[PDB]
């Protein structure tokens, strides 16, 4: 798994509760041989959501 | 600009038989993603153009399954499995890759029939028109097929140029032939300066050119 | 079924501006998927401009840049073109071609309007001059309808009783800006002395009503 963690905002650090609140989005990349396809066999589709 | 060319310029067809038209570009229309941006359009007589095939092989929704398309990066073909009488008109190929998008010259399709030669007539200007100071000489080519014909005006055996206009009727349903008029416009003074007026007609149904002329 | 309805025909003069609308019903159209295609008289289709999702802004042909504005309104399901500084060569039938769901970097035009005729002419409303085309075993005669503006003219023979063999040619636009056509009919040569032949010419803009007897 190729991992990237991007931080958008540091909301607060609550000293009383000792809690850090952050807004992030995780970048996760990996290989799945079962979901392997060629664009040429499907009309040039390079991406599927 | 990419230049689109088509072949044939006219395709006489027969209902109940296959047909094929071709288009060619001077640049490759292949896209980076692997599809060719070539669309085919049909303009029936009197109607707006209709899309038949888009991106060189995909049939548009609502198009009859007879029409099919294919091609390579530079050469493309449109085929009709079985021609119908409703398939007559001008077929246009269009490249949709590079701005400005360009249409082809167009290929005309019409019902095939036996070669009929034109019946040629010439009409001198009326005295009523000469009263107004102008003169029109009309050469008529009646009920001929195919459309391809040539009319040349001779004035005392001198070929004319730049002073005649041409008008063609649509293929009539019954006879399946075309009719043509060529009108030579001259001033009354220039009209009176010559003696023999003639129109020379060439058509593949004629063994030799047919001349009709009059003497003033 | 989806229908595109364009604005009415327009009579314009050189230097003016014309705005053509293209309203859709029976379907939902957006900010893209609009292309305008003109067809000059006796010429092929020609792409003028359009809006594609890729440019998110209209793109025009080099012939029309600086003169043409293309817009599409999703909220009211209509699109417009505005061609300014009109020329005589801008005379054509202007079509709108649309797709409900636009292609990213091309266009198909599944839905077409009926087309609008824009005529850029400095001429004035004027009636025709009707001249006979006198007959010289079938004989040909006709009527020359010359120098009128605007279109159309309707021609019948013997008050509509004579229809067989009648050919009324499409009008030709002359360099003077006025139209001209001929209407002709082939008849037996034996009937020239016994049967009367009259062409009934009507031009509504001038209220011209002529019944011209054609005889040798
Ligand atoms: C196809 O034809 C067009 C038009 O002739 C070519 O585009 C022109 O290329 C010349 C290059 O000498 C330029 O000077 C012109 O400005 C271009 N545009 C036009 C409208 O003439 C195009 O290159 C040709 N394609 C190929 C690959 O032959």
């Amino acid at each position: 798994i190729s991992l990237k963690v991007t931080l958008t905002n540091l909301i607060s650090l609550n000293e009383k509760e000792e809690t850090l609140t952050t807004s992030v989005w995780i970048g996760i990349d990996w290989q799945d041989y079962r979901l392997n396809y060629s664009k040429d066999d499907f009309g040039g589709i390079e991406t599927l959501r | 600009d990419i230049v689109m060319t088509q072949s044939p310029l006219s395709l006489p067809v027969t209902p109940g038989e296959p047909a094929s038209i071709s288009c060619r570009s001077n640049q490759s229309l292949l896209h980076t993603k692997g599809y060719k941006y070539l669309n085919w359009y049909l303009q029936r007589p009197g109607q707006s153009p209709q899309v038949l095939i888009y991106f060189a092989s995909n049939r548009a929704p609502g198009v009859p399954d007879r029409f099919s398309g294919s091609g390579s990066g530079t050469d493309f073909t449109l085929k009709i499995s079985r021609v119908e009488a409703e398939d007559v008109g001008v077929y246009y190929c269009m490249q949709g890759l590079q701005i400005p998008f360009t249409f082809g010259p167009g290929t005309k399709v019409d019902i095939k029939r036996t070669v009929a030669a034109p019946s040629v007539f010439i009409f001198p200007p009326s005295d009523e028109q000469l009263k107004s100071g102008t003169a029109s000489v009309v050469c008529l080519l009646n009920n001929f097929y195919p459309r391809e014909a040539k009319v040349q005006w001779k004035v005392d055996n001198a070929l004319q140029s730049g002073n005649s206009q041409e008008s063609v009727t649509e293929q009539d349903s019954k006879d399946s032939t075309y009719s043509l008029s060529s009108t030579l416009t001259l001033s009354k003074a220039d009209y009176e300066k010559h003696k023999v007026y003639a129109c020379e007609v060439t058509h593949q149904g004629l063994s030799s050119p047919v001349t009709k002329s009059f003497n003033r | 079924q989806v229908q595109l309805v364009q604005s009415g025909a327009e009579m314009k003069k050189p230097g003016s501006s014309v705005k053509v609308s293209c309203k859709a019903s029976g379907g939902s159209f957006g900010s893209y998927g609009i292309d305008w295609v003109r067809q000059a008289p006796g010429q092929g289709l020609e792409w003028m401009g359009g809006i594609m999702p890729k440019f998110d802004a209209p793109k025009y042909a080099e012939k029309f840049q600086g003169r043409l504005t293309i817009t599409a309104d999703r909220a009211t399901n209509t699109a417009y073109m505005e061609l300014s500084s009109l020329r005589f060569e801008d005379t054509a039938i202007y079509y709108c071609a649309r797709d409900e769901q636009p292609f990213y970097d091309s266009w198909r035009g599944l839905y077409w309007g009926q087309g609008t005729l824009v005529t850029v002419s400095s001429a004035s409303t004027k009636g025709p001059s009707v001249f006979p085309l006198a007959p010289s075993g079938t004989a040909a005669l006709g009527c020359l309808v010359k120098d009128y503006f605007p279109e159309p003219v309707t021609v019948s023979w013997n008050s509509g009783a004579l229809t067989s063999g009648v050919h009324t040619f499409p009008a030709v636009l002359q360099s003077s800006g006025l139209y001209s056509l001929s209407s002709v009919v082939t008849v037996p040569s034996s009937s020239l002395g016994t049967q009367t032949y009259i062409c009934n010419v009507n031009h509504k803009p001038s209220n011209t009503k002529v019944d011209k007897k054609v005889e040798p």
